[PDB]
DNA sequence: GGTTGGTGTGGTGG
DNA sequence: TCCGTGGTAGGGCAGGTTGGGGTGA
């Protein structure tokens, strides 16, 4: 549970995948 | 996955492939939740209407993969299963209620760029994210149309759907242990899971802490990506206590 | 090479 | 207020790895 949810190749580099924003913009 | 796209490398590092030792065939998806535990759909293992009943020695799991078929040397990890736990209330006849299983690996797996566990939702996460309109993300190597398969892992992002819509969409009895997700006919955009994507994770990214949480397991559907039809997923937060107990009891 | 090596076209594609 | 007594299914009326609580219908 400690390290969970944090992708080495995305969150741990501060890089977004092309379409995660699509999800985040969907929240309302 | 129908009308999805190829996944970026490391994009879904918790994706797991449920495989059958002999004949060597890919059965389902699954997901990495700890270094020793994988969560899949029960019907991947047990489905009596087709006399499916897989033992621990029938199966393997492949973690960190991207190619469906090709051995990803120094990238993927193949593990043997210690024990399978199916939900005691799993209903294989009526509606795949509580379509969930946990599989203990014989030995713990090393995380990496391509292998990394997803978080399970707390109450707050779940309250916050399980709302109609919010999009999550489904991944798998299942079929691209409904009657071929993908070269590499597929991803699609799809919105959670209001319960009355899900209820009206199918003849099948729906439990509060399941949700549905997919675009409506008037939303323009398309997409769905299909056969072979079962046990794969429906996931959502928390705006509160940037972590990805597994809100669903690919359970079932009627066709694949048909207008008026939606993919049905096991409501994971509702069964989280069982998940906890089993882990804590048999880790 | 790649998401990863090299008596390098298979062991797993090209 | 209902959401166990068989059901997916044993033995038993409580709880287990399971009858909790949730956009709950
Ligand atoms: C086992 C999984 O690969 C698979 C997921 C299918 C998802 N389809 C879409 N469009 N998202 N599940 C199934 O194939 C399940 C298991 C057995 C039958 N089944 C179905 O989806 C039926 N078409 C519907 C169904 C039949 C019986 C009970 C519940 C649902
Ligand atoms: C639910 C179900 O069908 N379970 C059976 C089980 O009784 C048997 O011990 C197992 C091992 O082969 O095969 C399966
Ligand atoms: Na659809
Ligand atoms: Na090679
Ligand atoms: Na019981």
């Amino acid at each position: 549970e400690a390290d969970c949810g944090l992708r080495p190749l995305f969150e741990k580099k501060s890089l977004e995948d092309k379409t995660e924003r699509e999800l985040l913009e969907s929240y309302i | 996955i129908v009308e999805g796209s190829d996944a970026e490398i490391g994009m879904s590092p918790w994706q797991v492939m449920l495989f059958r030792k002999s004949p060597q065939e890919l059965l389902c998806g699954a997901s990495l939740i700890s270094d020793r535990w994988v969560l899949t759909a029960a019907h991947c293992l047990l489905y009596p209407p087709w006399d499916k009943n897989f033992t621990e020695n029938d199966l393997l799991v492949r973690i960190g993969k991207h190619s469906r078929t090709r051995y990803e040397r120094n990238i993927e990890k193949i593990s043997m299963l210690e024990k399978i736990y199916i939900h005691p209330r799993y209903n294989w006849r009526e509606n795949l209620d509580r379509d969930i299983a946990l599989m203990k690996l014989k030995k713990p797996v090393a995380f990496s760029d391509y292998i990394h566990p997803v978080c399970l939702p707390d109450r707050e996460t779940a309250a916050s994210l399980l709302q109609a309109g919010y999009k999550g993300r489904v991944t798998g190597w299942g079929n691209l149309k409904e009657t071929g398969q993908p070269s590499v892992l597929q991803v699609v992002n799809l919105p959670i759907v209001e319960r009355p819509v899900c209820k009206d969409s199918t003849r099948i009895r729906i439990t509060d242990n399941m949700f549905c997700a997919g675009y409506k006919p008037d939303e323009g955009k398309r997409g769905d899971a299909c056969e072979g994507d079962s046990g794969g994770p429906f996931v959502m990214k928390s705006p509160f802490n940037n972590r990805w949480y597994q809100m669903g397991i690919v359970s079932w559907g009627e066709g694949c990506d048909r207008d008026g039809k939606y993919g049905f997923y096991t409501h994971v937060f509702r069964l989280k206590k069982w998940i906890q107990k089993v882990i804590d009891q048999f880790g």
